[PDB]
């Protein structure tokens, strides 16, 4: 399955959802990278709640 | 089972509508009326080999 | 005549010239043109007052065509006899015909019209016991039937069982017609049945309406509705076996429509598999509940073979046994020899035949009435196409031109070496073989229907595409049927008049006909249904292809005109091919050459004691 | 079953990281 | 307590159920003129800044508007913008597009109807597709509408037929902002009453609730269009009483082309400005050396006539003794249009006009209120 990210998708994510944004601030520069990120997200209970 | 995403950054979208747009004229082509139906065969030569 | 003079014009009509009915001043919003002569209406649809009009129609009259602006309709004996019975007097039905035509009614018509509306329901047909009994409301009618007199020993006499449609015939040439009108209402003999619809399944509108044709006064009534295939005469079955409520037999010509019957019923409404049973050669056995239903083939019923004696108990039972209602599916086949004692030996209070083609090459299509009763409900083809119940067909005529040593042997040949010789010309195989490779380029299943088995084979080797004749093992007609059905590898099947009849097949959009079983007029739309059942119906532009490959300066036309002639009077379009865009230009050629060619026309021409045992 | 899952999981994502990194 | 098939049959055919027909047609049109008997010269925008907003979304790829909303409402303002130009072309026009959640102007305000055809014929192949967002829409509007001066009228249109606005900030800021700024609002939505667009109407236009219009079937639009054209009546607080500086440039005529100054293109004709001998392509536009607004006569003169309203012609009682056989400006007979005998005379088709006593008919009264705006019978009096 295979879901699609436009950057204004990232961004409504951001602004609509600081919890991610934070996540990404401390996550993405130091650990791991940006599209590894977002399908942690996506395999993550807090994209469900 | 698995997860797969596609990140895009705003650069890449006429891509994939692109092939979208094809994809619906390539449908429409192959659900398209054959041409000895919308045409006249008479007045063409006779079909042989 | 109305004091009109004949014109200098009005000499080339044979006694028609209908010119002396007045036009009325406000006759803009009058649908309708009456012709005295033979009671023949002309409607138009694009009129005001057009829906009333159709409908009115088709409640009083059957419509001999239905093109798109005007409409053909034949007032009948029997569409008046229907619209009586199921609540229409005659001087209403007068004045709105008055009311709603240009020209005014004349006197012919309005006579028509009240000879054969009256003494209509006099004679009345009743089943007690399962012995016929002709009820009459009059004493004198009894005394009139004094010429075939078949009596077997309120006003009423037995009929033996076998002359009942004899004793039908001869009401019908006196203008007294036999009525039977099965009022389950009031019918406490026979146990009543827990049959209903599920409420899961749907309706649509033309089955209603059909069974409103049906069912129309308030009692059951025998008689012909006839629907295209896919369009759900099978759910009209159900929904009448749920209305009556009373036991039903069903009467299939296959035994794969026996199974498939009993599926329905199984699914679609809520009969128990206990209320069900099957007479067939592997089953036999039957509910042993008081009321129940059984589906069977015609040939258990009407075979005058050394029978088992299970089968033997089976229709002692089936005779012994009083039934309310029976379904006669694919009733063209019932005016046949054997078939037409079935409605004698059952006695059945109402008798539905079901069907989707009914005609006959032989004039025993019009001995139904007789057999079953008057025609109930006709489906309009084009209505269905247009409003995604039946396909989109394209009808279409291939002209293949006979080839010079083809025909010249053609022209000295006997009849059945005739049909040998131009059902295999080259000029089809390059058709054929295009067809399949431009329409198989389309994602279109192809059934390819040809009766001569040598004439399948040939193409099928020619090919190298599946084919089923009649001799072809059970086993391989279902595994080549589920690889055309799912394996997108396989795309063509060549078919037998085995196709032709009620076989389990896949859905097809285009379909090729190579050879064909001279002009019989059933087959042709059996064959269409096949592809009128197609499942892309509900995509915007979807058409669905059929072709009929003819040979051309041959019998072929003269057969196929025959065959055409039933489909262009239910409205359908064939549009004539003399060229394919693509002979110049065709990867594979078959029989090209000459010398190929040549080697087909010959390969035609030269087709046609305990010890002593041990001892031998 | 469950280490498949894992493992299946975790490389799903970083081809997608490599297919991403390529891309760019 | 049966199945619907086991009832009777629909009757279909009896339910058809069956010299004053001048009067029933004839009445009505007297109640249609009824609510047009009111008239008096209302002081309207006659220098006018439109800002077309155009929905493009996927509210308007419904199917109720042949074949979509889109086409039909971009060929309506491909038609409102030749109209308006034909009938106010000193005002200055831009188009703006709402799609995809961010206003796009297509084009700049101008005097020229070509450029502003051409962007809509250019939008009209693209899909209309995203959430329409209104704040977005009039923010741009109040940014254009800016630099137009204080004579020149800021008027904002809005085809809005969807139903829901999500905008990225406050539109109550906005609808204030409009109102400080003496924009005047209308809207003409597609689909139902929409409340924000009710309360813009009714904030921007001093409390009035009728510049919110809602269609009710295909000619009801263009109706809205061609009432749309008219000037608004402004309110008598406002005070933009102004002198205009404008001259009056003379077609120069040459056998030789010459560079414009607006395009640097040669174009052998031109208009030399009064002020500063500069020549332009069209008229009316502003000089671009000078920044003169160079007109002509006829422009003006399309703009007289709303000034000089017609007052209605009333039609003459069929009682009293008509004054003449055939009408004033056509001279076609009048109808003598006699129901019956016993049904006497009604409807008698002459108008007279109340400043000059002359009868018309009713092709020459529905020539003569909108094609004309003078009064033949009003000329011939000799004053
Ligand atoms: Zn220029
Ligand atoms: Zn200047
Ligand atoms: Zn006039
Ligand atoms: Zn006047």
């Amino acid at each position: 399955v295979n879901v699609n990210l436009s950057r204004e998708k990232i961004l409504n994510i951001f602004e609509n959802y600081p919890i991610v944004k934070k996540a990404y601030t401390d996550n993405v520069p130091k650990n791991f990278k940006e599209p590894e990120f977002w399908a942690r997200f996506f395999s993550s209970k807090l994209f469900r709640k | 089972a698995t997860l797969h995403i596609n990140i895009t950054t705003a650069s890449d979208e006429v891509a994939q509508r692109e092939l979208q747009e094809r994809q619906a004229e390539e449908k429409r082509k192959q659900n398209a009326v054959p041409e000895w139906h919308k045409q006249s065969t008479i007045g063409k030569t006779a079909l042989g080999r | 005549p109305a004091d009109f003079v004949p014109d200098s014009v009005s000499g080339m009509f044979r006694s028609h010239d209908f010119s002396y009915l007045r036009l009325r001043p406000d006759h803009a919003s009058r649908p309708l043109w009456i012709s005295p002569s033979d009671g023949r209406i002309i409607l138009e649809s694009f009129s005001p007052l057009a829906e009333q009009a159709q409908d009115f129609l088709v409640t009083i009259a059957e419509p001999i065509s239905r093109p798109s602006h005007i409409h053909e309709y034949k007032i009948t004996a029997y569409s008046l006899y229907a619209a009586v019975s199921v609540g229409l007097e005659t001087d209403d039905i007068i004045s709105v015909l008055d009311r709603l035509s240009k020209v005014p009614v004349a006197e012919s018509i309005i006579n028509f019209i009240k000879g054969a509306t009256i003494s209509y329901g006099k004679v009345k047909l009743v089943i007690k016991h399962n012995r016929y009994f002709v009820e009459t409301t009059q004493a004198d009618i009894l005394q009139m039937l004094l010429n075939d007199s078949v009596i077997g020993p309120v006003h009423s006499f037995e009929i033996a069982n076998e002359s009942v449609e004899v004793v039908k015939k001869r009401c019908q040439e006196i203008d007294y017609p036999v009525l039977e009108e099965y009022d389950f209402r009031n019918d406490h003999r026979n146990p009543d049945l827990d049959i209903d619809l599920k409420p899961s399944t749907q309706i649509r509108p033309y089955q209603e309406k059909s069974l409103s044709k049906m069912f129309g006064n308030g009692r059951a009534r025998s008689g012909i509705i006839v629907l295209p295939c896919g369009a759900g005469k099978t759910l009209v079955g159900i929904t009448a076996a749920c209305t009556i409520k009373k036991s039903v037999i069903v009467l299939c010509t296959s035994s794969v429509s026996v199974m498939q019957w009993r599926q329905q019923f199984l699914q679609w409404c809520t009969l128990q598999p206990e209320n069900c049973a099957v007479f067939t050669s592997d089953n036999k056995e039957m509910f042993q509940t008081e009321s129940g239903l059984v589906v069977s083939t015609y040939s258990m019923v009407a075979n005058t073979r050394n029978r088992s004696h299970d089968s033997q108990k089976v229709m002692d039972f089936l005779t012994g046994r009083e039934w309310g209602f029976i379904i006669l599916d694919e009733v063209h086949v019932v005016p046949a020899a054997m078939f037409r004692r079935v409605v004698s030996t059952i006695a059945a209070h109402a008798k539905l035949g079901l069907t989707a083609t009914l005609v006959r090459e032989d004039d025993k299509i019009g001995d139904l009435n007789f057999l079953i009763g008057p025609k109930l409900y006709e489906a309009n083809w084009m209505e269905l196409s247009q409003k995604g119940h039946i396909a989109n067909v394209q009808c279409a005529e291939v002209w293949c031109p006979m080839t010079a040593e083809f025909y010249q042997e053609y022209l000295r040949e006997t009849a059945r070496k005739r049909m040998l010789l131009y059902i295999m010309n080259p000029t089809k195989f390059q058709a054929c073989q295009f067809l399949i490779q431009y329409h198989e380029r389309r994602g279109d299943k192809i059934i390819v229907f040809s009766d001569n088995v040598y004439a399948l084979q040939e193409y099928a080797l020619k090919m190298g595409k599946p084919f089923i004749y009649g001799s072809t093992p059970q086993q391989e007609r279902m595994n080549i049927l589920q690889n055309f059905q799912y394996n997108d590898q396989i795309n063509t099947i060549f078919l037998s008049k085995v196709g032709d009849t009620s076989i389990d097949l896949p859905e097809a959009t285009c379909l090729i006909q190579i050879s064909s079983h001279y002009g019989s007029r059933r087959q042709e739309a059996q064959r269409l249904g096949r592809i009128l059942r197609a499942k892309r119906r509900n995509d915007e532009g979807f058409n669905a292809f059929f072709y009929s490959l003819v040979s051309k300066d041959t019998q072929e036309m003269y057969y196929s005109t025959k065959r055409q002639a039933f489909l262009v009077d239910q409205g359908y379009a064939f549009k004539v091919i003399t060229h394919l865009h693509g002979m110049e230009n065709i990867p594979n050629l078959a029989y090209a050459s000459p010398r190929e060619r040549r080697e087909l026309l010959q390969e035609v021409l030269l087709k046609n004691h305990p010890l002593i045992r041990k001892m031998y | 079953d469950n280490i498949k899952m894992t493992l299946q999981q975790i490389i799903s994502r970083y081809k997608d990281a490599d297919i991403y990194e390529e891309k760019r | 307590g049966g199945y619907a098939w086991e009832d009777e049959i629909k009757r279909s055919w009896d339910l058809v159920k069956v010299m004053a027909s001048l009067v029933a047609s004839i009445v009505e049109a007297r109640k249609k003129r009824t609510a047009k008997k009111n008239i008096t010269p209302y002081q309207r925008g006659i220098i006018r800044s439109l800002i077309l907003t155009l929905d493009c979304s996927e509210a308007m790829l419904e199917k109720d508007l042949r074949p979509n909303r889109h086409a039909m409402i971009i060929q309506y303002a491909i038609d409102f913008v030749h109209e308006f130009f034909d009938q106010n072309p000193i005002s200055q026009m831009g188009i703006i597009i709402m799609r995809n959640g961010l206003a796009q102007l297509v084009s700049q305000v101008s005097g020229n109807p070509q450029d502003h055809i051409d962007a809509l014929k250019s939008i009209r192949k693209q899909e209309p597709k995203g959430n329409p967002s209104l704040q977005n829409a009039l923010e741009m509007a109040r940014g254009l509408l800016l630099p137009v001066p204080a004579h020149c009228t800021r008027e904002v249109l809005i085809v809005f037929g969807s139903l829901s606005t999500t905008d990225p900030g406050d539109i109550h800021q906005t609808i204030d902002s409009l109102v400080s700024e003496k924009i005047r609002v209308k809207v003409l939505g597609l689909s139902a009453q929409v409340a924000i667009c009710k309360e813009l109407c009714k904030a921007t236009n001093y409390g009035d609730e009728s510049f919110y219009k809602i269609l009710l079937d295909e000619t009801h639009l263009k109706e809205l269009f061609n009432e749309a054209v008219t000037p608004l009546p402004v309110n008598k607080i406002n005070k933009g009483f102004t002198l205009v500086k404008m001259g009056f440039p003379t077609r120069i005529f040459e056998d030789t082309p010459t560079f414009c100054s607006c395009h640097s293109k040669l174009v052998y004709g031109g208009y030399f400005c009064p002020n500063c001998h500069s020549k332009v392509c069209s008229l009316p536009t502003v000089c671009p050396c000078c920044d003169l607004m160079l007109i002509l006569s006829t422009h003006l003169a399309r703009s007289y006539h709303h000034l000089m309203p017609l007052k209605t012609f009333a039609e003459v009682p069929t009682t009293e003794k008509f004054r003449s056989e055939d009408c004033f400006s056509c001279q076609s007979r009048f109808p003598i249009l006699k129901n019956h005998k016993n049904g006497k005379l009604l409807t008698s088709s002459r108008y007279r006009c109340e400043d000059c006593k002359q009868e018309f008919c009713v092709d020459c009264d529905v020539f003569i209120h909108e094609i004309l705006h003078n009064c033949p019978g009003c000329e011939s009096k000799p004053v």
